[PDB]
């Protein structure tokens, strides 16, 4: 009686817990690759802290050549103008000239002796201002220097914070990987995951919705003014404002691989293609190493950087029209939810985070929120 | 006129009675006189003689950057050869450069100090257009008005070293000469004066037997002017020997100082002036002495 | 031709050596000065001579006032005389023939003649074998026998004679008068100033006395 | 005693007997030894402006950077101190520092160009053997290239010019001197010889009776000494007024070309002197002169 | 004491004023010298002084032989002498005191005794009014006694006299002879050259005459 119940629950006890502790710390893993965008921003901060710092050390090389080379040879050559009075020069000549002066006077006044301290106190104007920059140069140096080694410390304290985060995320992470799912599980508990993810996803294309029709909007106008102008003899041409306006996301437009790459890789799966079960492919994925990037396939606004499950801190760049070819395991964020990015410029650079093994970058081509083939969206 | 030769045989008998008294008059005459002729080699040879030029303001303007091998000649087309100047000496870029470095400028600065800026110019001679005084002044800015030269050290020279010898010199080696050319005068008279003195016996003598005013004076003329002759003809003779004598001296150190000064010595068109001067001052002498005597016996 | 109106002569210091003297003198005539010493003598025979001036009244020679004289024409007034002094007055430095010869070279004689008339005036004397002597190298009676050759040599038209024979023997004093005597026989007028008495005593001539300054003998 | 006076009284008798006679011969005594004075008095004042101005210069070996105390120390033991030295001016480091700061280049450099490579400057002068510039020739050469400093600066031959000038001031004015003494010894001589052959006739004293030639001297030796005695009176007084004329144009040209070095005149001791030679040189022209007549009157 | 022992001289130039004269004359003995012309008496004057030196044999004067006297001791002879000149030998630039003055000067006498002396010789002869002229002031008496004057003055023990009375008249030439005598009475060796005849032929004294060279009286 009691020992079936008994004997039930005990063979089905730790499958929820398993399968709940692997999505919710693969959403943490989603964290994670926030918190690495975090630290690389911070880390590109540092990178360009590095070359303001390398640039100011060849600026200080350029220093040492004009100025300390100016102190040891061309100040021997400064105490050698001013020797011409003080070490195997003049000391105060005064004795009276001969018959017949060879210069001697002409030489006092500007030659060999005059010009000779003319130049020399020339010269020594030269290298007070010389000697000036050179203060103000080496001013210049140290605050690029403080610059940069100020930066590099917060970078430091801002990545040790943040590794020690990552490795505790590294450890939930790992307990996300320790569990695994079953099939009509795989079919209700992944709509469910993906109605989170795509939840977040859409958080952020709430945020940053508007800017794709407001260009399609101007795009439209602009082109409706040059066919008016036309129809009134004259040519509408926009301003430099008005055509970026116009121009920003003015939609992705039929799929030819005109845009940026997104990555350059392996492709593995194909859209429309048997991806997992009978439901077709949402899309073309590029199957390689991780680290791979992913963006969008044409010019538009992100619609989605954020931790999501499966996809990680996917980089849904929406190039318009709907077409969000999102960057799967993304690890990075650089379009957060408000902001936008183009083709090829990752919203975020992709990785393994979010549960997903490595970069495979599941490129959907969504067209009116409905797969669509990306076999011939490759032209350039 | 057999009382000219008469009046030279006597004063020449007269002359030749006391050979030591002739002799030692002739003498103070012939020293007396060779510093005048033997000081005016001075003046003559080496000073005016050997005249170098003088400290003038060849001095120019100051050339700027700007000057090259072709602006030299255009500075010379409007200052240095268009404007008062008669010789050129733009000394511009490497001209001026191994002369400052051989000079009492020490070089090696220049490989050191990147290039040397000599700041540019070129000394100039102000021909007659700028020569004058003002035709400079004034137009020596207006030359300065010519191509670019950014500067002008221009300049003066000369200063007062040019007054301690138009002054100091001038006037004592002036005074003398004064003072020699007066002394004698004075020996010369005073011999011939103490000469008529000893004999004015015989100038007594032959006033009283008759004679006239002329005829006592002749033997006494001719002896004076004899006597200034002959004792400028020995200075003659004299300061060629220590002329001569001093060429070698003057010769040494012509080599050791710079230019090799020339001596030389008189001249025949003031020899002859020399012997005229002498003998008119012994006969001036002779006739004031023997007149001063003659109306003595005249009672 | 010799006039004396009241001439008087005192030097410089106060010795009045003339007094009141008035005499006259014929042409060709002989006459013998005496008086003592320090009487006046030769200081008459200067005053006629031309050396010395008058202080008061008036001298003619040869018919011609001499008192004021200038200093132009003496030389043709003591041209025409030939006067013997007292200390011979003898060029040291000269020979006795340029001595004898002097009065013809200043008058501009020629040379030959110059010669023979000096050889003449010289035998005249005795004195033609020093004439080639300095007259340092002659006795005192010599060098007096030199200046009296000297004074005639020239044809004269008065002599006037100061002492010519002291130093002289009584032979040669004789000789000289003689001589004087033969020059007078041709019309020249002789005034010979002498301390003989016996040279005079033995002929007959006008004889002026002379005591202190004062004539009272003619 | 009562000799002295009564010659004494003859020599000025005589002296006084002939007013312009005597006055004429003591001005040309006067004016004959104004020339040789002039030409000391311009000679001492010249080599006094001379010595004044440079007897040597301070030019020494420029040092190299072994130069430090110890190589000092070393440097005077060789040739600063124990070679031709006659001071040590060893300015080594800080002492030509600010000197060199203080000197006609401006200083300020060493705070900007790090430390002032000052060289040790051993300036010393060399003693009298090693003064001469032959004598320095190739020892200098050696003492600059004996040990410590390496460079050398040599001289410009300054030294070498001014000895130069004084040889010819020197032998030129030694023979122009000697030519003025010569000349006021023949004009003294002659001028006493021939008043005495004036008064020579005083045979008389000598034919008289025994008039010993001591006695007949003294009235001619004392009027000898009294007639160059009164040359040298008479040219002090006329030397001294001359300068004093030629003093005032020529102190103003000294100071506007320099210092105003004036002239200066004789001291006591000079004029003391020139008196006492002048009186010397005209008693033996009287006893030379005197003596010459008593011996040809004589039997 | 004079004493000549064969002298002769022969003056340079060839002409023998003297020739074989021989004589002696004692202290204090006066006598006269005469000759014509050119005979050689001042030259027998000037060998006795000194002035000229003899050709051949000897002089002696107060004992010493002279003919071949030093020129350091001729002084001391001269001073044993008095003598006066034929041209007076005279200094023309001192006042006549000087001149008569002088051999006391030279003697080295007092200064009161040298004014008493020279006033008493000079009143000798008559001059004493004219102390203060100079001898250009005189005339040829007056100067002739100036050099009789300054003789006499310093008492000398030989007198030689040489025409002491040519220029002199005939009171004035007795009152000279009178002087001498006077002066030989005391002891003075007085010898008189003169060739006037009138006062020689009045007064009886040994006559010594010359006649070209050649004593014809002694
Ligand atoms: N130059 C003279 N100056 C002044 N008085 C003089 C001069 N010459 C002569 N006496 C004086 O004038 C007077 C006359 O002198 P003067 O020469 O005429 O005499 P004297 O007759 O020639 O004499 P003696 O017969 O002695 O030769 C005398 O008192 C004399 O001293
Ligand atoms: N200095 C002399 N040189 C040469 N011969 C001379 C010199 N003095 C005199 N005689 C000559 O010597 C001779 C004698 O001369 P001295 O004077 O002795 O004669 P004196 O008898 O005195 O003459 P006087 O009676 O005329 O005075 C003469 O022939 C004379 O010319």
């Amino acid at each position: 009686l009691k020992s079936i119940q008994a004997d039930i629950a005990a063979k089905e006890r730790a499958v929820r817990q398993k399968q709940q502790q692997r999505a919710s710390l693969l959403a943490q893993l989603k964290k994670q690759e926030e918190a690495i965008s975090e630290a690389t921003r911070k880390l590109r901060e540092t990178q360009n802290t590095l070359n303001q710092l390398n640039k100011q050390i060849d600026e200080m090389n350029a220093s040492i050549a004009k100025l300390e080379q100016q102190k040891a040879a061309q100040e021997r050559s400064l105490a050698a103008q001013l020797d011409a009075a003080f070490r195997q020069g003049e000391h105060t000549g005064i004795q009276l000239i001969l018959s017949g002066e060879e210069s001697q006077r002409g030489q006092r006044l500007q030659a060999y002796f005059g010009y000779l301290n003319q130049a020399r106190q020339e010269t020594i104007a030269q290298l007070k201002q010389t000697r000036e920059e050179v203060a103000m140069q080496r001013a210049e140096l140290e605050e690029k220097q403080s610059e940069q080694q100020t930066l590099l410390y917060e970078q430091r304290a801002q990545q040790a914070k943040l590794t020690q985060a990552l490795n505790e995320r590294k450890k939930t992470l790992a307990g996300l990987e320790s569990s695994i799912q079953q099939g009509q599980q795989q079919l209700s508990e992944l709509r469910a995951n993906e109605s989170r993810l795509r939840n977040s996803i859409a958080r952020a294309e709430a945020a940053a919705k508007a800017r794709a029709e407001r260009e399609a909007r101007e795009a439209q106008a602009v082109r409706d003014r040059q066919k008016e102008a036309t129809r009134k003899g004259t040519t509408y041409k926009p301003t430099e404002s008005e055509k970026s306006l116009m121009s920003r996301t003015g939609g992705l437009g039929a799929p030819r691989g005109q845009a940026f790459w997104p990555v350059r890789g392996p492709t593995l799966h194909r859209y429309g293609e048997q991806l997992q079960g009978e439901l077709r492919w949402k899309g073309m994925v590029i199957g390689a190493s991780e680290g791979t990037e992913v963006k969008a396939i044409a010019d538009g606004r992100v619609i989605l950087a954020d931790w999501l499950q499966g996809y990680g801190l996917v980089v849904v760049v929406e190039h318009g029209k709907g077409d969000m070819s999102l960057y799967g395991y993304n690890q990075s964020a650089l379009v957060s939810v408000g902001s936008q990015v183009r083709a090829g410029q990752p919203i975020a650079l992709v990785g393994s985070s979010g549960g997903q093994g490595r970069p495979s970058l599941y490129f959907e081509i969504r067209r009116q929120g409905q797969a669509v083939n990306p076999q011939p969206w490759l032209g350039r | 006129n057999e009382q000219v030769r008469y009046a030279f045989h006597g004063a020449l008998q007269d002359l030749k009675s006391k050979p030591f008294a002739t002799f030692l008059t002739v003498m103070v005459i012939a020293i007396s006189l060779t510093l005048p002729s033997v000081c005016y080699m001075v003046y003559k040879n080496v000073n005016q003689a050997a005249t170098q030029y003088y400290p003038s303001p060849q001095i120019t303007v100051y050339l700027q950057k700007t000057l090259d091998d072709d602006a030299a000649a255009g500075v010379v087309a409007q200052l240095q050869a268009e404007q008062g100047v008669e010789k050129v000496n733009y000394l511009s870029r490497e001209d001026a450069l191994g002369e400052f470095r051989n000079w009492s400028g020490f070089g090696g600065a220049l490989d050191m100090l990147e290039e040397n800026p000599l700041p540019a110019v070129a000394v100039v001679i102000p021909k007659l257009d700028f020569q004058g005084t003002e035709s400079l002044n004034t137009l020596r800015d207006r030359i300065t008005q010519i191509n670019g030269i950014d500067e002008v050290r221009m300049d003066d020279s000369w200063f007062a070293r040019l007054a301690a010898l138009t002054g100091l010199v001038g006037r004592v080696s002036a005074m003398i000469g004064v003072l020699m050319v007066a002394a004698v005068f004075l020996v010369i008279g005073n011999s011939v004066r103490l000469s008529i003195f000893a004999r004015r016996d015989s100038i007594n003598v032959q006033k009283l037997i008759g004679a006239t005013d002329g005829f006592i004076l002749r033997p006494f003329l001719y002896g004076g002017a004899l006597l200034g002759f002959s004792g400028a003809l020995l200075s003659l003779i004299l300061s060629e020997i220590l002329v001569l004598r001093l060429s070698s001296a003057v010769a040494e150190v012509a080599q050791v100082f710079g230019t090799k000064f020339d001596i030389n010595g008189l001249s025949f068109d003031e020899c002859l002036l020399l012997l005229l001067v002498c003998s008119m001052i012994g006969w001036v002498a002779a006739w004031l002495a023997t007149v001063q005597h003659l109306r003595h016996f005249t009672p | 031709m010799i006039r004396f109106e009241h001439v008087s002569k005192a030097y410089l210091g106060g010795r009045q050596a003339l007094q009141g003297v008035t005499f006259h003198m014929q042409p060709g005539e002989m006459a013998f000065l005496t008086g003592h010493s320090g009487a006046g003598k030769s200081t008459l025979l200067k005053l006629i001579c031309g050396i010395e001036r008058p202080s008061a009244g008036k001298i003619w020679f040869s018919g011609h006032d001499i008192t004021r004289l200038k200093n132009r024409e003496v030389p043709f007034l003591r041209r025409q005389i030939g006067m013997i002094f007292q200390d011979h007055h003898l060029l040291m430095d000269r020979t006795v023939y340029d001595n004898v010869a002097i009065p013809l070279i200043i008058a501009g004689a020629s040379g030959d003649d110059i010669r023979r008339r000096v050889s003449a005036a010289l035998d005249k004397v005795g004195l033609l074998d020093k004439a080639k002597n300095f007259p340092i190298q002659l006795s005192g009676g010599e060098q007096q026998r030199v200046g009296i050759a000297r004074a005639v040599v020239n044809k004269p038209a008065v002599l006037l004679a100061d002492q010519p024979t002291g130093n002289l023997d009584d032979a040669l004093s004789e000789g000289i008068l003689r001589l004087f005597e033969e020059f007078n026989r041709v019309g020249v007028t002789v005034l010979m100033a002498t301390h003989d008495i016996n040279l005079i005593s033995r002929r007959s001539y006008r004889m002026l006395t002379l005591s202190d300054g004062h004539l009272h003998g003619g």
